[PDB]
């Protein structure tokens, strides 16, 4: 408080490059893992359809599995649309 | 001065416009009037092949519409 | 086979603008004229004789360096990949471990060329 | 020599990338995806003595869809016979191997 | 296997030939030293392209990086061999015998 | 004929760019080389006239030697002007470069350079004016634009 | 074999390997071995490897340039050998092209084995995948993969690394 | 539909080049019309040396550099 | 027909250089109280037409000392390089449509440097050998910072496709999301294209007239044509990476204008720069390099690195 102050302004005074780069790295380092949006980058990594979604052979007891795209089952996009 | 420079600048951008002016013309001359067709990934070629060979003529910009399903 | 075409055309027109400087002006060389130049006064040694280099640390240094980006050079690509608290994890211990790298040839006045 | 930390602690620290059958990006297959899976599903705890003997046809497979040596020679051969054939004048190739094929989608 | 294979094979073999004689410049020995590590590189990557090993494309990306320390390293030898004797000469590597 | 007229364009179309872009070695020896200075700088600027001070020897067109020639320079004004690539011309600035000058009757100086090189203009004074430097180069462009050497081509 | 494309590089390639492999001056030596790393960067790129051999090709240039660097000031030889300059290294750069020659000749009108096995030729286009998918490039998602799957190899590169600077300032001390 | 065509193109190609193979192959005396290489059985993708291997030598071009060459 | 494109662009930039050539030498007397070249032509048009007439009739001279045939080759290389380097450019269509063309641009760079690497050694001169170490030092000081900057400011692109540069941009200019990246990418290209404060390699008031010193007349010109080639090339590439233009599909002549006037614009600012201020001592441009510019672009590097996730702004092309 009263000792890592007065080195700070003396670096700052001196090295005003290596403060700033020390001061970007530190933060470039900590927030991304107190920061809401990281999930919302995950999960729209994931929504993106880079390859064909293969159909899956119906058996009898897939209630949460839709038989037509625009059905109401399946994950829903609408979190991404308004983001 | 002072704008007794501003021939020399202007026959530089004169001479700097031909470089993409003449890249999109020729562009626009050489695949029928239409941004020549970008394939990036392997895709995008297939669906300039598949274009290409049912064009009948051989060229992949000649689109076909409506009138090939009779 | 557009892109070799347009290399052959630039060396080409690059060899044809050297052979119209060799052999369109008119050459009278002997041996006073193609001496090396020094100032005037003929040189003592030789071009040959060796050349000591004050920063040969720091272009070892910069061979190391140089193979480090091309591991960063991905990054892009891989900011797309579905783990990303990994990625990001990696690609910040890279980046940690060069800058310490630099930071310890720095504290070791390996930065400092030779006197 | 072989401390094998990995299987006694669950690690897994460089077996994703020892065969090409073990989970690509974005499901990407190797060219020889099913010829793999098929001898090492073969072989898989019979041990490597009988494995070499027992498992020998689908490693056969497996090799010649790596390099091809066989489609090559048959592919040399056919096209030796069609050039002998045709120097004397008994082939008469046809159109759509000239290039005169009338285009499909 | 293609012309190419046997093309990029040969070139490695020269290359190590290279190096296994001696003319009087440690330099051009590492020069044959960095040839190798290249011509391995290309080999295994037209290998792995062929193969459409897609989680090896990175292993080329760090054979190259075990190139430049090793090359590093020998750079580093040969100043120290340059500050005992003036020139990177072999021949002044001969205080030691069998 | 034909032939003659197109020898005579092509001389006078190469002896417009030799005159337009002359390019002076950066030398200067004495008091004349000040002077010099002068003609570079902005009152007169001979920059807009195409000529450039070049360093190298080999990227030079003219030597202007401005200033005392003493025998212990003489080796070296003689090496550098051998490894100008022709054409190059000499000006010889000065009174002490045109005839010795006020060191004349000295032991240790030269008696004008041109026992040493041959020079194409004399421009006198002590030190010339940097009009009368200029009047000289000038004078010199129009010497270039006076030579034929197609038209003896042609002819021989 | 259409277009000899791939084949006459990798002639070029083995060329400029020889060359440097002669062991004349390390000037001559560096830009053999640029010659060979531009021709192997357009190897690769002929088979669909555009980030491997720019990558490759950018990464010899730098090192080369160091090369430079340390011949001027350590490898200088007052007269530098070219590869006519000198008895043994025209030799052993003749005898180079011409086991590539004899090589060359052995494996296009015949069939036969060198060390391994032999070849048929007919080009490399023979090889090929027909592989009709995708928005994205496999190469580029292999290398990629390396912060996602390579973790270890991360791990093991950056420490590697790091070790190597630590080396070279320890080995150039002296005293 | 791109599947559905690639297969029928594919397997036309195919039939193509198994009915030259036959016209070629008159009287060598102990060769197989149509004969694999593979033990198995199942389908395996075509070589494209297996496909282009009779046809002109533009398309081949087409075929292998088309994309790699195109800028 | 690719013929005629390739002539179109290449004749086009031989002529912007020689005048950019009269414009550098215009700008640089009207800063220094003068006129400059007034006299050949009207306002001095027909200058450089008249410098290239006497250059190419001036005879050239080959050093006995000196290796002849990298002696030729090293000004071939460096005209063929300075002309390959625009292939790849949008403008807004580039000539070759790479996926890879910030990384072809960067390595064809480096190959650059060996000209003028080999034309310091093939002339066996004392000075000629010192600006070629010059040009070493000056290469290594640069490349490493150059390229980790480029890497950043694309992470915010998604490729290192030139044509997505103008879609990344089209509601904002990247300067404005990287300012601090872009000043020292200015600095280094100032290093790249040995430009003053950084005219180490060829330092007339050093090293007489640098690598070159030994050459005249057509290898003079044609080094002097890919340096100002060189610049022009850069100064575009900084105008595409952080000044993006609109791109109209049906109207590219609006973009074609916009993106010439801010490469203009970049170039005259070179040219302002190197009237202002002195030569830099060659080491201290690594040190400035190497300690200064260095960390911040490893913290910026890291900083683009985070900021995507943290934002959930990460750029579409996989
Ligand atoms: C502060 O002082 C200084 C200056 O200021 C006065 C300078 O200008 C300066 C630079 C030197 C100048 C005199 C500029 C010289 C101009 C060039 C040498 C002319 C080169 C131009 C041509 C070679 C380009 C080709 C000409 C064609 C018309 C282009 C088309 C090509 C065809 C194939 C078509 C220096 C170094 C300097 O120190
Ligand atoms: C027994 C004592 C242990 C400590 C001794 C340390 C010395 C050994 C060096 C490090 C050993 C630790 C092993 C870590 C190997 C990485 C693999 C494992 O951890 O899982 C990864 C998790 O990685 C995480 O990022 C955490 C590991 C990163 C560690 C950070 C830095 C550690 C370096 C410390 C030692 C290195 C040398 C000294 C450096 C200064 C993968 O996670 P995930 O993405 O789900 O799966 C990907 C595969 N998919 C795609 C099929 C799903
Ligand atoms: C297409 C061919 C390309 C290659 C060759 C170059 C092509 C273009 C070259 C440039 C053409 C014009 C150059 C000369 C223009 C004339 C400028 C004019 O001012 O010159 C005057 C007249 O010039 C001469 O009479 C003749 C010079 C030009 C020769 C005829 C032109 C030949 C080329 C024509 C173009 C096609 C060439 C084809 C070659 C294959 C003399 O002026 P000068 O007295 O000093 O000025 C003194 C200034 N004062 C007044 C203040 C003292
Ligand atoms: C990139 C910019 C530059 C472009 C490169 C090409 C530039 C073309 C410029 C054309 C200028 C006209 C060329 C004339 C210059 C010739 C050089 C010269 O002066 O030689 C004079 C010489 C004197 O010799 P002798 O009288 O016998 O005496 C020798 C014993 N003491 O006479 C000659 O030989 C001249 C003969 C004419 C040469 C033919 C020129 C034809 C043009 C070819 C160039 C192609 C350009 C395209
Ligand atoms: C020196 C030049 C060497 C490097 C050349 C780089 C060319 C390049 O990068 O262009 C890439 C281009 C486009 O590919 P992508 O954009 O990634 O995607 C294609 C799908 N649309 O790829 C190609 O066109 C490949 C075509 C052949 C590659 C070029 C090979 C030429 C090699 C030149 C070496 C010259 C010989 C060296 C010694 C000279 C004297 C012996
Ligand atoms: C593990 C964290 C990683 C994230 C941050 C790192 C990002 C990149 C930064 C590191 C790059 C390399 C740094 C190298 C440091 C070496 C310093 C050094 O040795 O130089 C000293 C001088 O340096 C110093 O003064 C000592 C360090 C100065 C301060 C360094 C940072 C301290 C903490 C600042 C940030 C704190 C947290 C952020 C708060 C900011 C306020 C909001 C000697 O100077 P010379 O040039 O050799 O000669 C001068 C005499 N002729
Ligand atoms: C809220 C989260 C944000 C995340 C962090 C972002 C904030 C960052 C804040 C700081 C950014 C500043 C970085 C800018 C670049 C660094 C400059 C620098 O520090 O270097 C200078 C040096 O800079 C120079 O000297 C430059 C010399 C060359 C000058 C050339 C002409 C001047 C500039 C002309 C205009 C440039 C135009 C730039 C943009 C162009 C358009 C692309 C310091 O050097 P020294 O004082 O010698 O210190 C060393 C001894 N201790
Ligand atoms: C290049 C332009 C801006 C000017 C500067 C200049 C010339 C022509 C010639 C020279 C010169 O400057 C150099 C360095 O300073 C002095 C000082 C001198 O007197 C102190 C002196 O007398 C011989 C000679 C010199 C050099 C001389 O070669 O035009
Ligand atoms: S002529 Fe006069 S002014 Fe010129 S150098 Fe001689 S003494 Fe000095």
């Amino acid at each position: 408080a009263g000792r890592i102050a007065s080195f700070l302004k003396n670096a700052w005074a001196k090295e005003p490059v290596l403060v700033a780069s020390f001061a970007i790295g530190g933060l470039a380092i900590i927030l991304p893992s107190l920061s809401p949006y990281t999930n919302y980058a995950i999960r729209i990594n994931r929504a993106t359809p880079y390859n064909y979604p293969v159909p899956l052979r119906d058996d009898g007891n897939m209630p949460d599995v839709p038989s037509h795209p625009q059905d109401p089952q399946g994950p829903s996009l609408e979190w991404l649309k308004n983001l | 001065m002072w704008f007794e420079i501003l021939p020399g600048i202007a026959v530089m951008a004169a001479c700097l416009f031909i470089p993409g002016m003449a890249t999109a013309h020729i562009h626009k001359f050489t695949n029928g009037g239409k941004e020549k067709r970008v394939a990036h990934f392997s895709y995008q070629w297939n669906l300039m092949e598949r274009d290409r060979r049912i064009s009948g003529v051989n060229r992949y910009h000649v689109t076909k519409g409506l009138e090939n399903i009779d | 086979m557009n892109i070799m075409l347009t290399l052959l055309t630039n060396v080409t027109l690059a060899s044809l603008l050297v052979l119209i400087a060799f052999w369109l002006p008119q050459l009278n060389a002997y041996s006073e004229k193609t001496s090396p130049y020094e100032c005037g006064f003929d040189p003592m040694g030789s071009a040959r004789l060796p050349f000591s280099m004050k920063f040969f640390l720091v272009a070892i240094t910069f061979l190391l360096f140089d193979l480090e980006i091309a591991l960063l050079l991905p990054l892009p690509w891989a900011s797309q990949t579905n783990n990303l608290k990994t990625m990001l994890t990696m690609a910040l211990f890279l980046l940690i471990l060069l800058a310490a790298s630099l930071a310890y040839e720095w504290t070791q006045k390996g930065l400092e060329w030779a006197e | 020599p072989f401390f094998d930390v990995q299987k006694r602690l669950g690690l897994d620290l460089d077996r994703w990338m020892t065969i090409q059958s073990a989970e690509q990006p974005h499901k990407i297959p190797g060219r020889c995806h099913a010829f793999e899976k098929e001898w090492i599903e073969c072989a898989h705890g019979i041990g490597g003595i009988r494995a070499e003997k027992e498992c020998k046809i689908e490693f056969d497979d497996f090799v010649e869809c790596l390099l091809r040596q066989k489609t090559m020679k048959r592919l040399s051969a056919i096209k030796r016979q069609r050039d002998k054939l045709i120097k004397e004048g008994k082939y008469t190739p046809p159109p759509h191997h000239l290039g005169k094929e009338d285009p499909r989608p | 296997m293609p012309l190419v294979y046997m093309n990029i094979i040969m070139a490695f073999a020269i290359a190590l030939a290279g190096l296994l004689m001696y003319r009087s410049h440690l330099m051009s020995s590492l020069l044959c030293l960095e040839g190798m590590m290249l011509s391995l590189f290309i080999m295994s990557t037209l290998i792995i392209l062929n193969t459409h090993f897609t989680l090896a494309n990175m292993m080329p990306i760090i054979l190259l990086v075990f190139a430049a320390c090793e090359a590093a390293l020998g750079l580093s030898l040969l100043v120290m061999v340059s500050n005992t004797y003036g020139t990177d000469y072999v021949q002044n590597l001969n205080l030691l015998q069998c | 004929s034909r032939g003659e007229y197109v020898v005579a364009k092509l001389d006078d179309l190469v002896n417009w760019a030799r005159r337009s872009s002359l390019w002076p070695m950066t030398f200067g020896l004495a008091c004349c080389a000040v002077e010099m200075m002068h003609m570079a700088a902005p009152r007169y600027d001979m920059d807009r006239f195409g000529v450039v001070f070049r360093a190298s020897p080999r990227q030079s067109d003219v030597m202007i030697v401005a200033g005392t020639l003493t025998n212990k320079m003489a080796p070296a004004l003689r090496k550098v002007y051998d490894q100008m690539p022709e054409p190059r011309y000499v000006v010889s600035m000065g009174s002490c470069a045109n005839g010795g000058g006020y060191y004349h009757y000295s032991y240790s100086v030269v008696r004008g350079c041109d026992r040493i090189v041959p020079v194409d203009i004399y421009v006198p004074g002590c030190p010339p004016t940097a009009e009368a430097l200029l009047y000289g180069i000038l004078q010199l462009q129009r010497k270039i634009k006076r030579e034929k050497r197609l038209r003896i081509w042609y002819r021989r | 074999m259409t277009m000899y494309i791939a084949f006459i590089l990798s002639t070029i390639f083995v060329i400029g390997f020889v060359g440097f492999s002669s062991k004349p001056s390390p000037i001559y030596g560096g830009l053999g071995l640029i010659v060979s790393g531009g021709v192997g960067c357009g190897i690769v790129l002929n088979f669909g490897g555009s980030f491997l051999g720019l990558m490759v090709f950018l990464i010899y240039l730098g090192g080369m340039l160091v090369v430079f660097g340390y011949t001027t000031a350590m490898a200088t030889e007052m007269y530098p050998e070219v590869w006519v300059s000198n008895k043994t290294v025209f030799g052993a750069f003749v005898s180079g092209l011409m086991m590539e020659f004899c090589m060359v000749y052995y494996a296009l009108k015949e069939e036969e084995v060198e060390i391994i096995f032999k070849f048929n030729g007919l080009g490399d286009w023979v090889i090929y995948d027909t592989g009709d998918s995708g928005f994205f490039s496999e190469e580029a998602m292999g290398i990629a993969a390396l912060y996602s799957y390579g973790t270890w190899l991360v791990i093991v590169t950056g420490w590697s690394l790091l070790i190597g600077v630590v080396v070279i300032m320890e080995i150039t001390r002296g005293n | 539909l791109f599947q559905a065509e690639k297969d029928r193109r594919v397997l036309q190609m195919l039939r193509e080049n198994l009915e030259e193979e036959a016209i070629i192959m008159k009287d060598v005396p102990d060769w197989k019309v149509g004969e694999s290489v593979f033990h198995t059985t199942r389908w395996v993708t075509p070589m494209m040396g297996e496909l282009y291997g009779l046809r002109t030598n533009e398309e081949i071009l087409s075929a292998t550099y088309g994309f790699i060459w195109y800028t | 027909m690719f013929m005629i494109n390739i002539l179109s662009l290449i004749i086009p930039i031989l002529l912007a250089v020689a005048f950019l050539t009269l414009v550098e030498r215009k700008v640089l007397g009207y800063m220094q109280l003068r006129k400059g070249p007034n006299v050949v032509g009207p306002y001095g048009l027909l200058q450089p037409i008249a410098d290239a007439l006497k250059l190419f009739t001036k005879e050239p001279l080959r050093p006995a000392t000196s290796s002849i045939s990298m002696f030729i080759i090293a000004p071939i290389l460096a005209l063929s390089l300075a002309l390959t380097m625009w292939v790849p450019l949008p403008m807004p269509y580039p000539l070759i449509n790479m996926n890879l063309g910030v990384l072809f641009m960067l390595a064809m760079s480096s190959l650059a440097v060996y000209s003028i690497l080999w034309s310091g050694w093939a002339s066996n001169s004392k000075y000629a050998l010192i600006g070629a170490l010059r040009a070493v030092a000056q290469t290594i000081s640069y490349e490493v910072t150059l390229a980790i900057i480029l890497l950043s400011v694309l992470l915010m692109n998604g490729s290192y496709t030139l044509s997505t540069l103008i879609t990344t941009q089209e509601h904002i200019w990247m300067i404005f999301t990287s300012w601090p990246l872009a000043m020292m990418w200015f600095i280094s290209t100032l290093a790249e294209t040995n430009r003053a404060p950084f005219d180490l390699t060829e330092g007339e008031s050093e090293l007489v007239s640098g690598f070159n010193v030994e050459y005249a007349a057509g290898p003079f010109a044609m080094f002097f044509m890919a340096e100002y080639a060189n610049i022009i090339m850069m100064n575009a590439f900084t105008a595409i990476l952080f000044l993006g233009a609109s791109h109209d599909p049906h109207t590219p002549e609006l973009y074609t204008i916009n993106f010439v006037l801010k490469t203009l614009a970049l170039t005259i600012t070179f040219l302002w720069i190197r009237a202002s201020y002195p030569r830099f001592r060659y080491d201290q441009l690594m040190h400035l390099l190497w300690k200064s510019f260095l960390p911040l672009t490893l913290a910026l590097c890291m900083w683009h690195i985070s900021l995507p996730i943290m934002t959930a702004s990460i750029p579409p092309q996989s």
